[PDB]
């Protein structure tokens, strides 16, 4: 049994916008991977982090289409139970890998710009590879909770949920709280702090023009803002739903109305996957230059 | 070979005027930042004037500011110098110097005692 | 007195100019009417040797055509096994500023020179081991631009004090000092018979020297800027000079005049390093546009472009057997081309 | 057989690779500097080339003094293109015009258009006493000094008349006119005044190198 | 000083470079052409070396 969770915009907005994101991100994410690899071959530590972020977004893009089918057929699945625990596992956890990798990029940038004559050991390709592998393994392990439990769930309204139970469960509520707080906000907090320190350092510079500091400020503000604009809606709704199910597990009809907001916010959460490549490689002059040289 | 044959000079009373040109038969004359350098009696080589490849970019030092003109006639391959309102300051062997390398705007060495392209200066006693 | 001597010098200059003009029946372009074109050469990087941390200023080959000495500003003299891309020896240098490195014709010795005004010879083969300095040849007033071994106990060095010197290694003292250039000598290329060597300086002139007599037989003046590289034609009494005027020229030692002018409207960058193939047909020149160049010596036309470096191509050498071109550059990478 | 030789080559290459890795760490640790224009700066910092070492805040700096060479510099100064900075000391008291063209040539050199120049104005007290005398090489060889006013932003530097200040900053802007024109963040010409009684020159070179490395980080970290 | 030590030294060196015999540029080009033609076959840079006998 469960709640009569049904909606209209979950037929159009999440599927169509996922189509948009997969159409315009895969080439851009591949370009970001190419730029990162070119940085790596030039002994640039940022190449490892950018390439890791690119591959995370690549898995997200490749696993989106089955989820497009999932939302398209009024929240009903077509594949089997194993496909759930694989594709849904990559559908989740991948935005969180992306945020952790953006935080790693921001910390590397802060360690370089703010401290140009210190921490030379941590700014090495070996250290970057070690951190990339460590974060990949740590994120996958800490997000491995769903595979232990059961995922494919059938309700009383012809809805075969693939990963997400709208009647909700205790363990999924707690892991949702985890992925809201430790997986999205804290890496984003570190990103904002690192880019604020970078802004302070660029302000301190005397060889930078006023226009250069303005460009740095605009770039840092865009990098901080796009992440929140994409993620904060969905994570706010998750926090609200998990708090409700910690308070009132019985009353779940509110899920029917919040269904549209929830799934549209997931669709908007997908936007960062295309935001990151054009805002980390294409926007910068050097990365665009090496991409054009590659082209 | 690179030739910088100076001419003109002679003797002139203070407040007079002379001119001096430098035939070039070794280089292009159009892509070198040619310039004038003199050694006053008892002093080393000191910079006087400088004209660039196009002739638009023009520089002088303080002593020769406003009283000296550089022409740089490409067709005649001769770098001129109109000397005006003369003072006993010159009394030197005025010779022309070429830029070490073409298509550059950094004449790195002109004042060296043994720089290859400096020519044989002509005395201008005043 | 001084004016009379200057007039005599001008008369002598006119006399030698008239003699050269009379001997100037034609130029090397006279054969650029019937020779079949060499065709477009397409040589790829058969290996990139990545061990250097700074710009590879100079490099040299051994007689075996297998070993490779390469010098750079990190203070390293790496001997490379070009066949198997292995670093046989890594010789640290006391002074990091090295502009030249040489390989002894019989092996067993490597000479490096730079801003230190000293040429140091290293004993590659050692009964004990730990390749170390054997003789530290000092006496040049300025820096060292090129050092060329001729055998054990003898080295020929060109310096920036307008002098070239021949040193007896065992005694450590100069044997003959060569004087007559008015600018910093840049490159030195010994003759195959190893009885003469030409040198290019910063006075737009190149001079032929006799290693035994010790004077300059011929002085060649055809360039309009500093000569940056010089290299003997394999044999046939010729050599080629690359200058900062973006022009390569070929001089014959017997006619005492220039023969070709390898230049183009597009090129405005100077030639840093110059070299020849075994046959002498191809003249390979490294420019400042981060790109080496291939010239047909007999037909001035260009016939190849060895792009692949991101910075100034500093050194360029061709194997004695003529099987490879090992182009060093400021990109800190060394590439071998077939 | 050949397998023994191959193993020997592999072992030798392994040793050389380890040594070169350590040398890579060392090279990326130390910063190279070129000093152009003085032995007094070397005295206050602590043979064709003179290699001198110092450390401030546990950072490795190497300065190089070409002290046994000719006056020609168009060829051996190209080797100093990977250096962090080219320290340029001037008398700042026609010596000064020659210094201005040496600086101009360094600025406009093709291979020094990525290397910033820490100008120092090696001596200033001679300029003070020259403008006190008046008729020395301050106004005669530079007429515009009389027809020039002290910029407002210039710090007073107490202990001197406005004439000392105007002459000092006049030479500073004479050196900065070449620096601003045909010059961007690639190389910046940090201008400073030299105090022979203090050791602040080392600290100032440290700060300038910090800013330079920060700029190269901004460029290589794509923060632009 | 500067007369006999410099200018007369220059004229002596010029006399040395003037007394030597010169050949016409015709032979100065024929010798180079003949050497390039004679050693044309033995030049891997010029003629592509067979892959079997190519150490690189």
């Amino acid at each position: 049994e469960g709640c009569h969770v049904d909606s209209r915009v979950d037929h159009l907005f999440p599927p169509s916008l996922y189509i948009f994101v997969i159409g315009v991100g895969l080439p851009t994410n591949c370009l970001a991977l190419w730029a990162a690899y070119r940085q790596v071959q030039q002994r640039n530590e940022l190449g490892v982090y950018l390439m890791n972020l690119s591959i995370a977004d690549l898995l997200y893009i490749c696993t989106l289409p089955l989820w497009v089918d999932y939302f398209l057929h009024h929240d009903n699945w077509i594949h089997g139970p194993g496909s759930c625990k694989l594709f849904g596992f990559i559908f989740y956890t991948n935005i969180y890998i992306s945020i952790a990798f953006l935080c790693c990029i921001s910390v590397d940038r802060y360690l370089a710009v703010a401290h140009p004559l210190r921490f030379a050991r941590l700014r090495r390709v070996k250290t970057a590879v070690a951190v990339s592998s460590v974060v990949w393994a740590t994120e996958l392990g800490a997000n491995s909770a769903p595979l232990f439990h059961d995922e494919l769930f059938r309700d009383r309204y012809n809805h075969t949920f693939c990963f997400e139970k709208f009647p909700m469960e205790g363990w999924v509520a707690w892991m949702n709280l985890y992925r809201v707080f430790v997986g999205f906000l804290f890496p984003w907090a570190l990103m904002l702090l690192s880019y604020r320190g970078i802004l302070r350092a660029v302000r301190g510079s005397v060889s930078t023009e006023r226009q250069e500091k303005a460009k740095i400020k605009r770039l840092a503000l865009s990098l901080i803002a796009i992440v929140l604009v994409c993620f904060a809606p969905y994570h706010v709704l998750l926090l609200s739903r998990s708090a409700i199910y910690l308070g009132r597990p019985w009353d779940c009809g509110f899920e029917e109305r919040v269904f549209s907001a929830y799934h549209s916010s997931l669709a908007f959460t997908s936007l960062n996957c295309v935001a990151d490549p054009i805002l980390y490689c294409l926007v910068n002059e050097g990365a665009r230059s090496d991409v054009a040289k590659a082209l | 070979q690179v030739q910088l044959q100076e001419s003109g000079g002679g003797l002139v009373q203070p407040g007079g005027s002379l001119r001096l040109s430098c035939a070039a038969s070794g280089f292009t004359f159009s892509n070198y930042k040619m310039n004038w350098v003199r050694q006053a009696p008892g002093k080393g080589l000191e910079w006087v004037s400088d004209i660039s490849q196009s002739g638009a970019s023009i520089s002088y030092t303080g002593s020769v500011k406003g009283r000296f003109t550089i022409s740089r006639d490409n067709a005649k391959n001769t770098l001129y110098l109109q000397m005006n309102s003369l003072k006993p300051e010159d009394t030197a062997v005025y010779y022309c110097a070429r830029c070490p390398a073409p298509f550059t705007r950094d004449c790195f060495d002109v004042t060296s005692t043994t720089y290859a392209y400096r020519g044989q200066g002509t005395q201008v006693t005043v | 007195e001084l004016d009379q001597l200057r007039q005599e010098a001008e008369q002598l200059k006119n006399q030698i100019r008239d003699a050269r003009k009379a001997c100037a029946d034609a130029t090397l372009s006279q054969i650029t009417n019937n020779i079949d074109p060499v065709g477009r050469i397409q040589m790829r990087t058969r290996r990139t040797l990545r061990g250097h941390l700074a710009k590879i200023y100079a490099m040299h080959w051994g007689t075996d055509s297998r070993l490779l000495v390469s010098a750079s500003q990190d203070g390293k003299l790496i001997i490379w096994d070009s066949y198997t891309t292995n670093k046989v020896h890594a010789i640290p240098l006391r002074s990091s500023w090295v502009m030249t490195c040489a390989y002894a014709p019989s092996g067993n010795y490597v000479a490096c020179g730079g801003l230190d005004n000293i040429c140091s010879i290293y004993n590659l083969k050692t009964r004990e081991g730990n390749v170390r300095v054997s003789r530290e040849l000092a006496g040049h007033t300025g820096y060292l631009s090129c050092c060329r071994f001729l055998d054990d106990n003898q080295i020929v060095t060109s310096s920036g004090d307008t002098t070239c010197a021949l040193w007896d290694i065992e005694t450590g003292q100069q044997t003959t000092t060569f004087t007559g250039h008015t600018g910093d000598v840049m490159s030195l290329s010994l003759a195959p018979d190893t009885r003469l060597f030409v040198s290019g300086a910063c006075d737009a002139s190149a001079k032929l020297w006799d290693v035994r007599e010790g004077m300059c037989r011929q002085t060649f003046t055809g360039h309009e800027s500093d000569i940056n590289a010089i290299c003997f034609f394999p044999n046939g009494n010729a050599f080629a000079t690359g200058s900062d005027d973006a022009t390569c020229r070929l001089f014959d030692l017997r006619a005492d005049q220039e023969l070709m002018t390898y230049s183009h409207d597009n090129i405005i960058c100077g030639i840093t390093s110059v070299s020849f193939s075994k046959s002498g047909r191809l003249l390979l020149a490294g420019y400042d546009d981060f790109n080496c160049n291939v010239w047909d010596a007999l037909k001035a036309d260009r016939a190849g472009v060895l792009a692949g470096h991101d910075n100034r191509v500093s050194c360029l050498g061709v194997t004695d057997d003529g099987m490879a071109v090992a182009t060093g550059s400021w990109d800190s990478f060394l590439k071998i081309w077939n | 057989d050949q397998r023994n030789e191959e193993k020997a080559q592999r072992e030798a290459n392994k040793k050389i690779e380890k040594q070169l890795q350590k040398d890579k760490q060392v090279y990326r640790a130390t910063h190279r500097l070129l000093l152009l224009g003085k032995n007094t700066i070397v005295k206050q910092m602590r043979s064709g080339i003179f290699e001198t070492k110092f450390q401030v805040d546990k950072v490795n700096f190497h300065m190089f003094d070409v002290g046994a060479q000719r006056d020609e510099r168009r060829k051996w100064i190209q080797c100093f293109n990977d250096v962090t900075a080219i320290i340029f000391v001037v008398a700042s008291s026609n010596r000064l015009q020659a210094a201005l063209k040496l600086f101009d040539s360094i600025w406009n050199n093709k291979w020094l258009r990525d290397t910033s120049v820490i100008l120092f104005l090696n001596k200033q007290d001679l300029l003070a006493e020259k403008v006190l005398a008046g008729k020395s090489k301050i106004e005669d060889y530079f007429p515009e000094f009389a027809r020039y006013t002290t910029p407002e932003d210039a710090t007073p530097e107490p202990g001197e008349d406005p004439r000392v200040t105007r002459a000092k900053y006049f030479i500073r802007d004479e050196f900065l006119r070449i620096s601003t024109a045909s010059g961007d963040g690639r190389h910046y010409c940090y201008p400073h005044f030299t105090c022979a009684v203090d050791t602040e020159n080392i600290r100032r070179v440290f700060n300038d190198c910090r800013d330079i490395i920060q700029r190269m980080h901004l460029r290589q970290y794509e923060l632009l | 000083t500067a007369s006999i030590a410099q200018a007369r030294k220059l004229v002596e060196q010029l006399k040395m470079e003037a007394n030597i015999d010169r050949i016409k540029v015709s032979k100065a080009a024929a010798d180079l052409m003949a050497y390039c033609e004679a050693h044309a076959k033995e030049d891997p840079l010029l003629t592509p070396v067979p892959a079997s006998e190519n150490p690189f």
